[PDB]
């Protein structure tokens, strides 16, 4: 929430990239489950979600 | 500004009794004047700037030998091909032919802005580039 | 009335005093080296005046543009229209041989933040969104320290400095990528989706980051504004030839003794400052084969190049390169050229981000064409195809990462073309 809250309120959105790292941390790798979950909490439809997994190198998706 | 024995011959051009078409395919037909829609899963426009002329469709049964498309109509393939609509409808009475005629659907002029799909309020930003 | 002989800076005009984290870089440290002083009177002059030094200061953007940064920044002066105003500094430092970026955040951040804070200023920003890359962990954690450091000190906040002015940074972490070093892409990933670029008919001075007005400043940009606005432009514009004012930092890496970075003045001989700073092309400077100037971007020059060239835009420009992001890399003679720029290319095919086709199929196509030059199996009809394709996927991409590939292949075809024959004859025979 502190990360959301650093972005303009109604582009909430913008947090997709911190807020999936953050699932990184406490998983070490994201699971599909960990993709949907950051949708749910954050209103992103999930193939946004999966977007973003899928592009940035980093986050290990197995 | 032509002195070739001019006469008055004001009644409309009536050519059909020349054109030997016989006496069904003359009134019971009913032609269509139309600008054909570009084909839907194409995108160009380059089919859809001359008027057609074509006859109505007729019955089309299946042979008893392999079963083509057996068919009793002549006028059945014959599409025309007009630069004007005064042209092509001109063309259907002086042959004789009853028509009806569907005007030429121009697409509208759409305001397209890039900047748009990245809206500070509008909800016409977009969620993937 | 004019130094020619360009180069040997001295340490007092030397920007990043504590460059090799040999002094305190929390905000004591920053203040004793003579950071934020007299910054509310910066403040107080006004943003006219803080755009106006910078033309002065002829500062141009080193972080591979080049633009005058005076002419650039100068785009928020037009009045308020509802929309937030909002400054975004590029800290991606994904270019390879770039390692400038790097350094100062981890060892001088008070620079980087009270540059967010005059430059959000000039330009009338909200707010600085400082993009650091994800890899970065260690230098964004310490980032954040000097922000929390000035957060208490009261230099940035709420009545920033003790000037009315309420300004903030957020330094927002990468998820991995080179493309988010463009500045549109950049702009694009700060709004959470996926990192390609935008097209610009619009600029970021009118849309960009939330749709709000924007603009991209590298990291080094924004972190000598403060000290020019000290100093003055007059004197940032007495070091570097015109139009190749300031002192930019370079990034020396490869076949070289004690590879390093140092903060040069621009315009500077390419032989003088490898020999002394770096300290000299391995087994001499005869043996150097041929040099990366700024970056991978940036198209390679042979020795014969080398012999004397000014380090800086223009000087380049006309020995058919850029100075881009002043990213020096060295290959002697003992370099297979081809290999190394066949890597190139391939770094460049895994970091497209294939939004648009030239980017998304030429450069893979030019990378399989390079991996068999590397190897030989071609004939010398391909390296002309070589050229024709870098040259169809060149000014015909999004961004600039499509002419970022295809200058590296049409730099090594017009210097070392002799070297791919005799491959290729080599491999002819061979298989015979
Ligand atoms: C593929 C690509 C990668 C880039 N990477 C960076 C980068 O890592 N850092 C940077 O400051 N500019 C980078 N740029 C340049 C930016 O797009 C932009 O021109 C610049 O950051 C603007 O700030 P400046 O005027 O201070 O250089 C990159 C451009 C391209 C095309
Ligand atoms: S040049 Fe490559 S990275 Fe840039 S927009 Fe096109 S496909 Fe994407």
């Amino acid at each position: 929430e502190a990360i959301v809250k650093n972005y303009p309120e109604g582009h909430k959105a913008a947090a997709v990239l911190p807020v999936l790292d953050l699932a990184q941390r406490q998983n070490g790798w994201l699971p599909i489950s960990a993709m949907n979950k950051v949708a749910e909490i954050l209103q992103v439809p999930p193939m946004r979600v999966y977007e973003v997994a899928t592009f940035y190198t980093m986050y290990n998706r197995k | 500004t032509q002195d070739t024995q001019l006469i008055a011959v004001d009644e409309k051009l009536d050519i059909t009794t020349l054109t030997g078409v016989p006496e069904e395919h003359i009134k019971t037909r009913k032609v269509r004047i139309f600008v054909p829609a570009r084909n839907n899963m194409q995108s160009g426009v380059n089919n859809t700037k001359k008027w057609k002329m074509e006859f109505d469709t007729r019955e089309r049964w299946e042979n008893p030998l392999m079963g083509w498309s057996s068919t009793a109509d002549p006028l059945s393939n014959l599409v025309l091909t007009f630069s004007t609509k005064e042209d092509a409808v001109a063309f259907a009475e002086k042959n004789g032919w009853s028509f009806d005629v569907e005007e030429r659907k121009v697409p509208k002029p759409k305001s397209k802005s890039y900047g748009a799909n990245f809206s500070w309020n509008k909800r016409t930003r977009v969620s993937t580039k | 009335p004019k130094k020619t002989s360009f180069g040997s800076l001295k340490d007092e005009d030397r920007i990043f005093t504590n460059l090799y984290g040999r002094h305190d870089w929390r905000l004591k440290g920053a203040q004793s080296r003579g950071d934020w002083y007299k910054t509310k009177e910066i403040l107080l002059k006004g943003p006219d005046w803080i755009l106006g030094e910078v033309k002065t200061s002829g500062l141009r953007g080193r972080g591979g543009a080049g633009f005058p940064t005076g002419l650039k920044w100068s785009f928020m002066n037009k009045p308020s229209d509802g929309r937030p105003k909002y400054l975004v500094v590029n800290a991606d430092e994904g270019e390879p041989g770039t390692c400038k970026d790097r350094e100062i955040i981890r060892h001088d951040p008070h620079k980087l933040v009270e540059g967010c804070l005059v430059g959000g200023r000039a330009m009338g920003a909200r707010a600085a969104y400082i993009y650091i890359r994800g890899e970065f962990y260690n230098e964004a954690s310490n980032l954040q320290v000097a922000i929390r450091e000035a957060y208490e000190a009261g230099l940035i906040g709420k009545n920033a400095c003790g000037s009315g002015y309420d300004f903030d940074v957020f330094v927002v972490r990468g998820a991995g990528a080179y493309i988010c070093g463009e500045e549109t892409a950049l702009i694009e990933s700060i709004e959470g989706k996926q990192g390609k670029p935008r097209l610009k008919p619009p600029f970021p001075a009118d849309v960009g980051v939330f749709g709000c007005p924007t603009t991209v400043a590298n990291v080094e940009t924004v972190a000598v504004s403060p000290t020019i606005c000290r100093r003055g432009g007059a004197w940032f514009a007495s070091f570097g030839r015109e139009r190749n004012s300031g002192t930019k930092l370079f990034n020396i890496s490869g076949h070289v003794n004690h590879p390093c970075t140092v903060e040069e003045e621009m315009s500077v001989p390419l032989k003088e400052l490898i020999e002394k700073h770096a300290g000299g092309v391995i087994g001499g400077w005869d043996n150097l084969l041929a040099v990366i100037p700024g970056g991978s971007s940036t198209p390679l020059i042979p020795k014969s190049v080398c012999e004397t060239v000014l380090m800086d835009f223009d000087a380049l420009v006309q020995a058919q390169t850029g100075l881009g992001t002043a990213a020096v890399i060295v290959m002697d003679r003992s370099t297979d050229i081809v290999k190394a720029i066949a890597r190139l290319i391939e770094f460049y095919k895994h970091e497209s981000c294939g939004q648009c086709t030239p980017c998304r199929e030429g450069v893979d196509w030019m990378n399989k064409v390079m991996a068999r030059f590397v190897k030989g199996d071609a004939r010398p009809a391909e390296i002309d195809s070589l050229w024709e394709i870098s040259k169809q996927i060149e000014g015909h991409t999004i961004c600039a990462l499509g002419d970022g590939a295809a200058w590296p292949v049409q730099g090594l075809i017009r210097h070392f073309r002799p070297e791919l024959e005799e491959r290729m004859q080599q491999f002819a025979l061979q298989h015979q």
